[PDB]
């Protein structure tokens, strides 16, 4: 996520893993998703869990 | 207070719908914008895009 002056931008991007470790190696972009025009200021950020 | 409202009154006494539309500006980067129209678009010929 970023907070650039008036679009808060989204990178996604889904892998396999296959193991149970740590982060796994290799290269993975992320794709713009959306550009969302919002001019409001952010500086604290949350997890929403179920 | 309330009208009368009859279509028998004058133009002075007529009711009247009134639209207002108010811009802003300031505080969110171009969301509303007019209609941008466009052209048919060729190929193989050197023109302006
Ligand atoms: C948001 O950030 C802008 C740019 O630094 C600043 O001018 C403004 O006062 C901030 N607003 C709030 C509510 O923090």
């Amino acid at each position: 996520f970023k907070n650039i002056d008036g679009y808060f931008k989204i990178y996604s991007k889904h892998t396999p893993i296959n193991l149970e470790r740590d982060l796994p190696q290799g290269f993975s972009a992320l794709e713009p998703l959306v550009d969302l025009p919002i001019g409001i200021n952010i500086t604290r950020f949350q997890t929403l869990l179920a | 207070q309330s009208y009368g409202f009859r279509p028998t009154y004058g133009v002075g006494h007529q009711p009247y719908r009134v639209v207002v539309l108010s811009f802003e500006l300031l505080h969110a980067p171009a969301t509303v914008c007019g209609p941008k129209k466009s052209t048919n678009l060729v190929k193989n010929k050197c023109v302006n895009f």
